[PDB]
RNA sequence: GGGACCGAGGACCGCGCUCUGCAAGGAUGCUGGCGUAAUGGUCACCAGCGACCCGUCUUGAAACACGGACCAAGGAGUCAAGGUUUUGCGCGAGUGUUUGGGUGUAAAACCCGCACGCGUAAAGGUGAGAGCUUCGGCGCAUCAUCGACCGAUCCUGAUGUAUUCGGAUGGAUUUGAGUAGGAGCGUUAAGCCUUGGACCCGAAAGAUGGUGAACAACCAUCUAGUAGCUGGUUACCGCCGAAGUUUCCCUCAGGAUAGCAGUGUCGACCUUCAGUUUUAUGAGGUAAAGCGAAUGAACUUUAAAUAUGUAAGAAGCCCUUGUUACUUAACUGAACGUGGGCAUUCGAAUGUAUCGACACUAGUGGGCCAUUUUUGGUAAGCAGAACUGGCGAUGCGGGAUGAACCGAACGCGGGGUUAAGGUGCCGGAGUGGACGCUCAUCAGACUGGCGCUCAAGCGUCCCACCCAUACCCCGCCCUCAGGGUAGAAACGAUGCCCUGAGGAGUAGGCGGCCGUGGAGGUCAGUGACGAAGCCUAGGGCGUGAGCCCGGGUCGAACGGCCUCUAGUGCAGAUCUUGGUGGUAGUAGCAAAUAUCUAGCGAAACCACAG
RNA sequence: GAGACCGAUAGCGCACAAGUAGAGUGAUCGAAAGAUGAAAAGCACUUUGAAAAGAGGGUUAAAUAGCACGUGAAAUUGUUGAAAGGGAAGCGCUUGUGACCAGACUUGCGCCCGGCGGAUCAUCCGGUGUUCUCACCGGUGCACUCCGCCGGGCUCAGGCCAG
């Protein structure tokens, strides 16, 4: 009788998607990147960028 | 459709009965009978005794003939076979010749009670134009 | 509107203004939408756009009727032969274009979007390259979706 | 021939019919359990019927009509006296109208309730006009 | 976190969840207020915004023109006969009692003896195909194809023949309003056509018979004559809705056919269909690049852009073999008989709320503007072709009025957001921001007026804001469509319940409903304790035509419902009759009854006003 | 003798003085016009004055039915009251002001005691009609049950609008 927005109503989202509770609980939307020292940009790429 | 054009109250009774049947059974026979009950008189031409006698030939002599029209007598037919016919109307000579041959005459409600789904029936239409 | 672009817009289920459809990028469909570029704006959606479009304005075609997708039983009943049993399978099949994209996109009614919050560009009846809104905006369509959904 | 007399009554003419311009038709028949012209409430087009009527003495009766007396217009109704106790009268209606359509049973209980309420209201009104003198 | 708008439904059922009950298939809880007035309504006035005088006719559209002093009553597609289509009904190879007779409670009703009108008379194979099935099959109606018979026609020309008659056998590219298991008769309702006054009103005439005079005229009738051409043609609501073109024939003064809209039947049914893309393909190798490849836009390895035909499997494919009436030297091809396997990519995309055939029925045959391509001319405009889009038949937002053009197409409302266009004031929204230019003795304005000059001008860029009948969410109305509803329902199955989509409209088509006079039935209807009518700065219902009630007047009849019937609905026709006005106590004292002042006293004209 | 006819602008031109009044030399043409009240009981008498007129007064159920006569619309007009206006009025949507009018939910039920009176209560008696097992009378009494009426007590439900 009345369409309820799952993005506004959390119970409707839990009805359609049972994973929403543990998606919010385990913070899979704030996942961090892989750890370790990132390498530096190659000089060739930099000399190609600032060409004539 | 939504209503029959006929003003015959018994025709509307048959229409209600076959609406119920068509709705509550998966039988195409009841739907065809309801469709022909909705149809006009020119679209329901009279079926003669000779046309039924022709169609009652191979293995249909034990079947019940169903005609949603009026069965008329045919003078060309000399011998009337034994036949169980269920129709809207029978002319007096046609009914007398059917019952004199040992056959039987039925209305559509007796057919709907004896054969609610149309098992072993022979649906026959009269000639167009 | 000339009769041939109007035929294209009826073939794409775009018979009203501010109407959205998902189209698999195919060179036949690409030529069709390049034909009706003077009337449409199109681009590449992300996961957020598809998710919020199906969750908020998702309507299915059940016996030719526009039924709101408020339960997974409707999606299972209408798309269970194709493996789509809930709304997440529908979002997965639309976003990652799977084998049954014809039936998943045809099951969805065309999205009746609102006017954008914030308006269009100052001259929207001009190509996106020339500072308008028509034609291909690519990923920028997400912003338009975020204004119209 | 309940259906045929119903078609004749409903679609052609009935002397007990009050047609209003406000979306409802009424039944002027005294034995109608609800004063409305519809298929279930017709006292004529239903061969088995039941109603509840109040005598001028104040005694309320249940009237039952069967098909086997339908050719006997002077013997159409059997009259059964209902108790002054409201619950016992409700059980009497339940006992006598066993295996009847549920519409007739429901409308009979409603009519008995309304008749008892009207009797109580009449007693209170008569007391008030006796006190006031207007 | 702050704000606005909304609360549809009404026992339970379902999906769920943070599970002793919850924000999970639509608002409850608490407090306060309400009768010397909560809340409405009517009239008058003021105020903000909006708004060309109605009907007819012509034009592509306007513009002109016609009619309109006012009110009451009247006022125009009717009735017959004959055809034709469709709905209902009775009987049915038959049907029709009503010329007439008998009978009667007497123009009613009831009965029918012989005729007569119209109609009827004088079953084959194969393949699809609704339906049924004992799962093996049987197969309606109808269609296609192969056959059968007949009136009659073309030869071959039997036994026979009265000796000049006949047609047996085998052959034909034969026909038919032919057969192949009858459909008609009567009646009712609606529509159309022909003729009668013929939807209503409107000539010059002509004829017949009379009346007068005095150098043809008038009267009555035929006659409601007729031809064109005008004017007019009477309640509401809902649904669907155009064309102003192809072809043919012949009068000029035009019809027929098809097209656009609609109805019924049959066949399938998302099979199939498509103003569409893609693939191959047609006319443009048209542009381009290269010719350190050849050759010479006509050069080309490659190849645009741009539009437009054809095909995309089951109604299909391929190949092999016989026949034929055909064809060619010849299965050289064509048709009729062959065989095989492919129904789990059955052979691109996307859409599919469907399409084809048959039959029947109204309104229409203007032109104009713009675009694309093409040809020719002029001092320049311009002229000839095809094309779609619109107007006629369209309201709304902008556009300085209009129109064109831009946006966007319309049920009644609330909220939100925009399009085109705008944000100095009129005028809702920025005297917003960055960079430059311009002082014009009537600058310029993506100016209308006021007015503006480090703009309120011009060019670009950025941000916020304003509002359409447009979009989104909710409510409500109607229509259409889908679904449910019987050992019956808690509502007339012509009822009820659930769900979705849609809503412009002239000519025109269909349906529903309101009102008037009279008739049959009914309401055991209202009424001299007051019917009908009329008046009414009262109360309600309906979207509406309308309907119901109150107050006053009044004095004899009247109303609802179901059917029947019609002289049945008015704003107009230089409409008819009656009544009444401005002009106007004016012009003038005139037929009837040279000024000032008593008494008397019009007419033209009149949509409303300058 | 009748009618699914017309009902005084209709129906014959004529419901009444109707082929009349009237027009034309003539042949001919040709209207308009019905309704007091049941009964004239048709307004006596007093008083203005020269009127087809008033004021008192009377008849009548009624005279705002008075031979202008049943009812008495609109156009148009006069008196009184209120409001507005002088380079058009009139209309659509929306508030406001003044005047007038209406008057919101028709505003109830259930329990617990005490008294009283009836009954469908009494396996009480008698009678009547019946669909023959259901109704209706007459007479008895309050052990039980059920209804009412009166005096106290309590709970609940209630229409609309705001926060
Ligand atoms: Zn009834």
């Amino acid at each position: 009788v009345q369409k309820k927005n799952p993005l506004r109503n959390k119970q409707i989202m839990l009805r359609l998607n049972p994973y929403a509770s543990t998606f919010a609980k385990e913070k899979l939307g704030e996942v961090k990147a892989e750890e370790g020292k990132p390498p530096k940009v190659p000089a060739s790429f930099k000399e190609l960028l600032h060409e004539a | 459709r939504k209503a029959p054009k006929s003003d015959n109250v018994y025709l509307k009774l048959l229409v209600k009965l076959y609406r119920f049947l068509a709705r509550r059974t998966e039988a195409p026979f009841n739907k065809v009978v309801l469709r022909r009950l909705f149809m006009s008189r020119i679209n329901r031409p009279p079926v003669s005794l000779s046309r039924i006698a022709r169609n009652l030939k191979n293995g249909n002599e034990k079947k019940t003939v169903v005609v949603v029209a009026t069965v008329t007598d045919d003078n060309r037919l000399l011998q009337v076979p034994k036949m169980e016919v269920a129709a809207l109307r029978f002319t007096a000579k046609a009914r007398a010749r059917i019952e004199a041959a040992g056959g039987r005459t039925l209305t559509l409600d007796q057919l709907a009670l004896e054969k609610p789904t149309g098992a072993n029936t022979l649906l026959l239409r009269g000639p167009k134009n | 509107i000339p009769p041939k672009p109007r035929k294209i817009l009826q073939l794409l289920r775009l018979r009203q203004i501010n109407n959205g459809v998902f189209v698999k990028v195919t060179k036949a469909t690409a030529e069709m939408i390049k034909i009706v570029e003077p009337w449409v704006a199109y681009g590449y959606p992300n996961l957020k756009s598809v998710r919020e479009l199906i969750y908020k304005r998702g309507y299915g075609k059940v016996n030719g009727q526009r039924i709101p997708l408020t339960d997974n039983a409707i999606i299972e009943e209408n798309l269970g032969k194709y493996g789509i049993i809930c709304i997440e399978d529908l979002i997965h099949e639309i976003f990652t274009v799977g084998p049954n994209f014809k039936q998943a996109a045809n099951f969805l009614w065309p999205f009746k979007l609102s006017n954008p919050n914030g308006g269009f560009r100052p001259r929207k009846f001009k190509h996106f390259i020339e500072g308008g809104d028509l034609g291909n905006r690519e990923e920028h369509i997400n912003a338009l979706i975020r204004a119209m959904n | 021939s309940d259906e045929i007399v119903w078609q004749i009554i409903n679609q052609q003419f009935c002397a007990f019919k009050l047609k209003t311009t406000k979306g409802q038709n009424f039944c002027r028949n005294e034995y109608s359990v609800s004063g409305l012209c519809n298929r279930q409430s017709c006292p004529l087009a239903n061969s088995r019927y039941a109603t509840v009527r109040q005598s001028p003495k104040g005694t309320i009766y249940l009237y039952i009509k069967t098909i086997e007396r339908s050719h006997m217009p002077s013997k159409w109704w059997e009259k059964i006296k209902l108790s002054q106790n409201y619950q016992k009268a409700l059980e009497q209606i339940d006992q006598r109208l066993q295996f009847f359509p549920k519409f007739l049973i429901h409308k009979c209980k409603q009519r008995l309730t309304r008749l008892v309420q009207v009797a109580i209201r009449m007693r209170r009104i008569a007391a008030e006009e006796a006190r006031l003198g207007e």
